[PDB]
This record gives structure tokens, C-alpha cells and sequence, in this order.
């Protein structure tokens, strides 16, 4: 029950993010929709500072992990958004786009992990 | 607050029978674009047809000499709200 | 933006649970590419590819539906964060044939499960 | 549920002054496994060093010969739950 308010205040805080952020910026490039991107990418970063943080941290509470991975970050993130963007573009004959789209997700989320991650590693170092 | 609807639908180029239409593309991913036509005067069947999202142009054949017809285009986009919608139309009028 | 915003909680904190009880259960059962991760992005994709085929044909539908279905459930049970921390691990560990086949069958088969989600009800109807 | 402590940890080959050691990898994501080696004789200084988690072997050098060592291996793992944590140590005595 605990952990489920965990996933509960962190999920709604990052959906409500997420939606507020898409709402006022996918309309302003509509090949790669931006509020969509921006969100999967500060997951990326936020899940990449946690990663080195909390490894850091070992008695860190499970409920702050909990609400900053699966909550916010889960909640933030979105792949299926993502997907309905490609696929719609796929649909639409626009190749070229589906696929930068799908390749600045995937690439663009995992630097955002890696600088997330050594940002703090090298933060303690 | 974006517009799907396309903007400055006119004929181009007319033959007595066919009508070359185009029109501006709106900002929102087009996935296609719907073309209707028929008779003014209501007392005909209106035909429609789809072209690709990246195409905004398209032909109109097999019409009649010297009739008007209302000639109106739509889009099928997706947005970030509605997903998958339907555009109002923009709509013109054309005798050939 | 308070009754759109009830939309995004209620059908986010459905996803987020979701997503939190079947990754628990699922996810140390293989971990080079955690199933209940994958599932998710899987349902999440056939849910959202339904949606599309289905409100489509339902354009009087209130807002609040198509809103707690997509941003809030769909947003909610999928997730790009995740994804991109297992990726990121198994690139740490040296395991990178399985970081790329993450990548390729979560990309892949959650655009698969849309189409499969948009036709199956486009057939239908 | 899973476990992520290496089991059956054992000196596979020795020499006077070196162990191989071997262990069978836990069934999760190790990004790297930590070794320690130290005299079980009283305070000696315990030393570590990291192994990638591809490897499921290591090799200590510089011992002293006729001595005890004691040996421990622990992961730094992904998980779902707990992200990147550490794991309890799996431990064994050896005399060189
Ligand atoms: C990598 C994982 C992939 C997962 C599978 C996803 C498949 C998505 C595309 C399927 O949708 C089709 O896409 C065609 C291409 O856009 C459209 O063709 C439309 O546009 C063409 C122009 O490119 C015309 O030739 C066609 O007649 C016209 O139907 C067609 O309508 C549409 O149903
Ligand atoms: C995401 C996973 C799936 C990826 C699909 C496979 C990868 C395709 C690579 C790019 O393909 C090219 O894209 C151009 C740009 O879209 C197309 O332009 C041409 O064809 C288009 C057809 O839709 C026209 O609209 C353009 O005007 C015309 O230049 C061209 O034919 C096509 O070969
Ligand atoms: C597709 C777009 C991707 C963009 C983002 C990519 C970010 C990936 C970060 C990788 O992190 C490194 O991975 C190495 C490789 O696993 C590790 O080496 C470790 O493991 C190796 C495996 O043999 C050893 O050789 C090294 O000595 C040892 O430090 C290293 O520690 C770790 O920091
Ligand atoms: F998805
Ligand atoms: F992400
Ligand atoms: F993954
Ligand atoms: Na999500």
C-alpha cells in the first residue's frame, strides 16, 4: 500500500507533465512532435541521475526510489505516444521522419541516461 | 489551436471535363487529404477520393461542359489530442 | 483544465499501477529483456492503435475519454524511461547484442501491435 | 525473489602467489562484480577490485605464499526494484 502511493504521487505528478508539456509544444513541429521528445528525454536524464544517485545511496527509503523511477519517470516517459506519432507518419508516406523520429527517441533518451549517469558519477569523483 | 483544414483551395488549370485543383497544406501531419466533388445545383451524387498526406494537388475527370460543381477538400491528421481526426472542409465553387 | 486534468490522474494512475504490478512480477524472470516491461509497451501500443481506429469513427466521444485512455492509460502503462535504463545497463555490463535487440523488438513491436490495434478494429469496422 | 549473490565461488588454479577464482554468474544484470582478498589472519588491509560483468572469472595477484586468504565476491546489478544496488557477498578461504 505504501509503494502504491509511491507509484501513484509520482506517476500522476509525471503524467500531468507530460501532459502539460505535449499539449503546449507537439503543435509546433509536427514531423517530430517536441513537448513528446523533451518529455522522454528529462526522464532520461532524471532515471540516469538516479541510476548513479542511488547506487550511492544504499539506505535511501524504497519509496523515494519508487516514486522517482516508476512514478515520475515511468508517468513522464511515454512510448506508446511516441508510437501513434511514427505510426501516423508511416501512414502519411513521410519515411524519412518516422524514422529520425524513432532513431532521435532511442538515441536522444540514451545520452540523456548517460549524461544523467556521469554527470553524478563524475560529480562524486 | 492549430488549424487542420487546408487554406487556398483553388483550380489552377480547367479542361471543359477536368479540373486540376490545389491547395496549401495545414500544419498538422496529414496522413490524407479526402477530395469531393459534385453538381451545385443538389440534384447529383457527390463523389469523393483520398490522395497521400504529401501530395496537395489532384485531378477531377469525367465532368459535363458548362455545369457548376462545389468542389470541397478535407484532411485525415493526427494530432496530439484527437489522434486520428477529420478536418471541416474548405470549399469552392467551379463551372467548367 | 481541472476536469482534463482528473482525465490524465485517474487513467495514468491505472497505467502506472499496472505497469508497476506486471513489471514486479514479470521482469526478473528474463533479464535481458525484461518481459513485463515489454508487455506493457506492447499493450500500451495495441491500446493506443485501437483508440485510433476506434475514435476516429466516434468523433462526438467527450474529450475526457479519449484523454484518460491515451495520455492518461496509455501514457501511464507505457514507458520509454525503463526501457532506456535496461538498455543503459546491459550496454554497461558489455552486453550489447541484447541492449540492441532490446532497442529493436520494444521500437518494432510496440509499432507492430499499434498496427495490429488500428486494423483489427478498422477491419471490423 | 531472484537471487544476485554469485554462487559456488572456488580457487580453480593456484600458484604461490596467485588464485584464479571462478563463480557462476546470478541470474540478473551484473554491471560488475567487486572482488576482495584478504588475509583471514586479524587486520590485514581487505583490498577490492572491480570485474566487468561479462566475466565470471578474476585473478588475484601479489599474495603471500602459506598464507590464508579470505575471499569474497559481490555484484553491483540492475534491477527493477532497487535499480543499480549491491549484493550480499558469497565468501571462501583459501591457503597459498
Ligand atoms: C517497422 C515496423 C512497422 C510496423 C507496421 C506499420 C505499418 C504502417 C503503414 C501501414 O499503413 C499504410 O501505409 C501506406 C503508406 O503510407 C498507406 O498508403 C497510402 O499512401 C500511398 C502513397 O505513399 C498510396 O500509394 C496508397 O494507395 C495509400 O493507401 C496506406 O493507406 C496505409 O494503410
Ligand atoms: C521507421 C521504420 C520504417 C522505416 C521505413 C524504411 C526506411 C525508408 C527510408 C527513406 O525512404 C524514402 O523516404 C523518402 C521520403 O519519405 C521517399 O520520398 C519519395 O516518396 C514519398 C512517398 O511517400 C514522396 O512523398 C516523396 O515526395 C518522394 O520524394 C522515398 O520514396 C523513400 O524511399
Ligand atoms: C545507441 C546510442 C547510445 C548512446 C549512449 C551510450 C552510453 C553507454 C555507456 C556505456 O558505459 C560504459 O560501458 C562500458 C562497456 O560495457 C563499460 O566498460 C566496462 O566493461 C568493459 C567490458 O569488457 C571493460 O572493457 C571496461 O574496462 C569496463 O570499464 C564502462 O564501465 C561503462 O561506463
Ligand atoms: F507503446
Ligand atoms: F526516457
Ligand atoms: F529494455
Ligand atoms: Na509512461
Amino acid at each position: 500500500i505504501k509503494s502504491l502511493f509511491a507509484v501513484i504521487i509520482g506517476g500522476s505528478v509525471g503524467c500531468t507533465l507530460r501532459w502539460l508539456l505535449s499539449t503546449k509544444f507537439n503543435s509546433l513541429f509536427p514531423n517530430l512532435p517536441p513537448g513528446t521528445l523533451v518529455v522522454n528525454l528529462l526522464a532520461g536524464l532524471i532515471i540516469g541521475t538516479a541510476l548513479a544517485y542511488f547506487l550511492r545511496q544504499p539506505h535511501l527509503d524504497p519509496f523515494w526510489k519508487l516514486m522517482i523511477t516508476t512514478g515520475l519517470c515511468g508517468g513522464l516517459s511515454t512510448f506508446s505516444t511516441m508510437s501513434v506519432e511514427v505510426f501516423a507518419l508511416l501512414q502519411a508516406g513521410n519515411y524519412i521522419w518516422a524514422l529520425t523520429s524513432v532513431l532521435v527517441h532511442v538515441i536522444g533518451s540514451l545520452i540523456m541516461t548517460a549524461l544523467g549517469f556521469f554527470i553524478i558519477t563524475i560529480l562524486f569523483a | 489551436s492549430v488549424s487542420s483544414v487546408p487554406t487556398k483551395l483553388e483550380v489552377v488549370a480547367a479542361t471543359p471535363t477536368s479540373l486540376l485543383i490545389s491547395w496549401d497544406a495545414p500544419a498538422v501531419t496529414v496522413v490524407h487529404y479526402v477530395i469531393t466533388y459534385g453538381e451545385t445545383g443538389g440534384n447529383s451524387p457527390v463523389q469523393e477520393f483520398t490522395v497521400p498526406g504529401s501530395k496537395s494537388t489532384a485531378t477531377i475527370s469525367g465532368l459535363k461542359p458548362g455545369v457548376d460543381y462545389t468542389i470541397t477538400v478535407y484532411t485525415m491528421y493526427y494530432s496530439y489530442s484527437d489522434l486520428y481526426s477529420y478536418s471541416s472542409p474548405i470549399s469552392i465553387n467551379y463551372r467548367t
